[PDB]
């Protein structure tokens, strides 16, 4: 999936 | 960043007000988050937090420690059943937390060797806040995204697999569950214990095969993506146990893999590649229930694709097939 920054 | 210096300070002060107050009873009154202005302090850096030059600024003083201590520790003295002051501190630290572990090999793996700090995380899993949930599911997300050696040995010994997926089967929410499951989806390429953990939940692997179909409100794939990968990654166990293929079977999964060879998502089409190959190894009765559907020239289609595990896969599935031409089909009988 991946990282990512708050969502 | 002054600022950013300020609130780190009151931060830090804080934890070791609290960290006192728990040495004292080894061999004063209880700390409270209100009676400092927590909660304020760290909205507040959560929200310089999305900022790239700001996040740098934070990382100079070891701001993702202090912030990821303060959360560790109400968690131990309050545990959950706290009240929303602490729930509310609780989102904000790990919206900032999901921020400052983005991309961040350093941060990943401070965060991952505090071991204390992983349980409280996996903790709030079962949070009475389905908003928390989500912030905490995006943390362990990110933890789990290129993880080292030791940090993918304590994701696994804290329980953030069997965690995560049984809170997925109690989610409410599209956006919780886009956390939970891509979190899952990391987690699951780990080890194979992640992968067994994973399909002994109960209800787990008919969850998973339902979010194949899911309907998004949002125009988007990242439901049936992160479904299907975590499908593809527990696919090589499941193949081995015929009470798990059944499961799969009785929730149209064969039918649908195929449907998702035509998406216009490579991560899609990988994904139903990658779990129809080891499904269509060995077992003679999804062979032929694969060949009845047309499987064979559907994979037959991508077999040349510039996408090195869709045409791996692919192909793959495809011999399992030309291999074991059902009975029928010899011109019959």
């Amino acid at each position: 999936a991946g990282e990512s920054l708050y969502e | 960043h002054h600022h950013m210096l300020h609130l780190l300070e009151q931060i830090r002060a804080y934890c070791e007000t609290c960290w006192e107050w728990q040495e004292a009873h080894e061999p004063n009154p209880m700390p409270a988050p209100v009676e400092h202005q927590i909660c304020p302090a760290v909205c507040v850096l959560m929200k310089l937090s999305f900022d790239e030059e700001h996040r740098h600024a934070m990382n100079e003083l070891g701001g993702l420690q202090a912030i990821a201590e303060l959360l560790q520790v109400d968690c131990e003295m309050y545990g959950l059943t706290n009240d929303h002051y602490s729930i509310t501190l609780r989102r904000y630290a790990g919206m900032a937390l999901t921020n400052l572990t983005f991309g961040d090999v350093a941060n990943k793996a401070t965060l991952c060797s505090m071991k204390g700090c992983m349980r409280a995380l996996v903790a709030q899993l079962k949070s009475e806040s389905e908003d928390l949930q989500q912030v905490i599911a995006s943390v362990l997300r990110n933890l789990s995204w290129r993880a080292d050696v030791n940090s993918k040995k304590t994701l696994r010994e804290v329980g953030s697999v069997k965690a995560l997926m049984e809170c997925a089967l109690e989610v409410k929410k599209e956006s919780t569950l886009k956390s939970v499951l891509s979190a899952l989806w990391n987690l699951s390429a780990h080890c194979t214990e992640n992968k067994a953990d994973i399909c002994a939940v109960d209800g787990a692997l008919a969850f998973l095969v339902g979010t194949l179909t899911y309907r998004s409100q949002t125009n988007t794939l990242a439901i049936i993506e992160s479904g299907g990968g975590i499908l593809r990654n527990v696919s090589s166990l499941i193949a081995t146990n015929e009470d798990h293929r059944q499961i799969l079977r009785e929730n149209n999964c064969l039918q649908t893999l195929l449907q998702h060879l035509k998406s216009h998502s490579l991560t899609i089409v990988s994904n139903a590649c990658g779990t129809l190959w080891n499904l269509s190894a060995r077992n003679p009765k999804d062979q032929e229930a694969l060949w009845d559907m047309g499987a064979v020239s559907m994979l037959k289609n991508l077999i040349h694709s510039k996408h090195k595990m869709i045409a791996m896969g692919s192909a793959a599935a495809l011999r399992n097939l030309m291999a074991n031409r059902p009975a029928k089909y010899k011109d019959a009988n």
